[PDB]
C-alpha cells in the first residue's frame, strides 16, 4: 500500500 | 581532473538540500543536557526518525531526475533507503566534533539509552569506522544521495533510469574524493564500502526496534509504513 509515502512524494 | 561547472553546481545544490535537515547540535544537546529512561529515549527516537523521512522525502524529490522516475519506483527508492539514511546521518552527528569529554557522554548515553546489546555492537562498529574516514559535508550530502538512487533495490521495474541519476552522483563523489583526500586514493572505494555495511542494518531493523528495553513499542503512521512495524 504506502498511502503516507505515496501522498508525501505526489503532494 | 576538477569539478565541471556543471558538476559544482550540482554539489552545491544537493548540499543547500541536504542542510535543510535538523541541525546536529539540537540532538546532541537534548541527549547530552540530561539522562532520559528507555521509554522516554523510544519516544524521542520515534519523533527524531519521524521528522528524518519527513525531510528525507523533500531532498529526495530535489534530486535531479528522481520527479520523472515511475511512481512506484520513486516509492520503493525511498522505502529502500530510508533505514539506511537514518544510520548514515545518525554517525555524522555522533561524529561531530564537539568539547572534550562530550562524546564519551554522548557515547555513554547511547550505551545506556534502551537499545539491547545486540545491536549496540554493529551501530558502535559502524560509527567508529565512519568516523576514521574524516568526511566533510559534501561526502555525507553525495553518500546520502548515491544510497538513495540506489538502482539495485527491490521492487524497482526500470533499474537503468535508476542508474543513469546514481552515475553523475558517483562520478561527483569520486573527484570530491580524489582532491579532499589526495594522499588517500582508496577513499572514494572505502566509502562505497561502508554502503554495503548500511545494507545489513536496514534486513535486521524491524527487530533492532522490538528489542528496546520498553514495555510497549508505539511508532506513528508513517514509520509503520517506512519500517514495515
Ligand atoms: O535520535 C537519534 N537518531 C536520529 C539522528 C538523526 C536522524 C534520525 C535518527 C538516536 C538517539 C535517540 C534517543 C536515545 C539515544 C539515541 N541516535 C542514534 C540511534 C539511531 C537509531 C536507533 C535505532 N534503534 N532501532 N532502530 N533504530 C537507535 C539509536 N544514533 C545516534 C548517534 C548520535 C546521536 C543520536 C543518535
Amino acid at each position: 500500500d504506502h498511502q503516507l509515502l505515496r501522498y508525501l512524494l505526489d503532494k | 581532473m576538477e569539478l565541471t561547472p556543471d558538476q559544482q553546481t550540482l554539489l552545491h545544490f544537493i548540499m543547500d538540500s541536504y542542510n535543510k535537515q535538523r541541525m546536529p547540535q539540537e540532538i546532541t544537546n537534548k541527549i547530552l543536557k540530561e539522562a532520559f529512561s528507555a521509554e522516554e529515549n523510544f519516544l524521542i527516537l520515534t519523533e527524531m526518525a519521524t521528522n528524518h523521512v519527513q525531510v528525507l522525502v523533500e531532498f529526495t524529490k530535489k534530486l535531479p531526475g528522481f520527479q520523472t522516475l515511475d511512481h512506484e519506483d520513486q516509492i520503493a527508492l525511498l522505502k529502500g533507503s530510508a533505514v539506511e539514511a537514518m544510520f548514515l546521518r545518525s554517525a555524522e552527528i555522533f561524529n561531530k566534533k564537539l568539547p572534550s569529554g562530550h562524546s564519551d557522554l554522548l557515547e555513554a548515553r547511547i550505551r545506556n539509552s534502551g537499545i539491547s546489546d545486540e545491536y549496540i555492537t554493529p551501530m558502535f562498529s559502524f560509527y567508529k569506522s565512519i568516523g576514521e574516514l574524516k568526511m566533510t559535508q559534501e561526502e555525507y550530502a553525495l553518500l546520502t544521495a548515491i544510497v538513495i538512487l540506489s538502482p539495485d533495490r527491490q521492487y524497482i521495474k526500470d533499474r537503468e533510469a535508476v542508474e543513469k541519476l546514481q552515475e553523475p552522483l558517483l562520478d561527483v563523489l569520486q573527484k570530491l574524493c580524489k582532491i579532499h583526500q589526495p594522499e588517500n586514493p582508496q577513499h572514494f572505494a572505502c566509502l562505497l564500502g561502508r554502503l554495503t555495511e548500511l545494507r545489513t542494518f536496514n534486513h535486521h531493523h524491524a527487530e533492532m526496534l522490538m528489542s528496546w528495553r520498553v514495555n510497549d513499542h508505539k511508532f506513528t503512521p508513517l514509520l509503520c509504513e517506512i519500517w514495515d512495524v
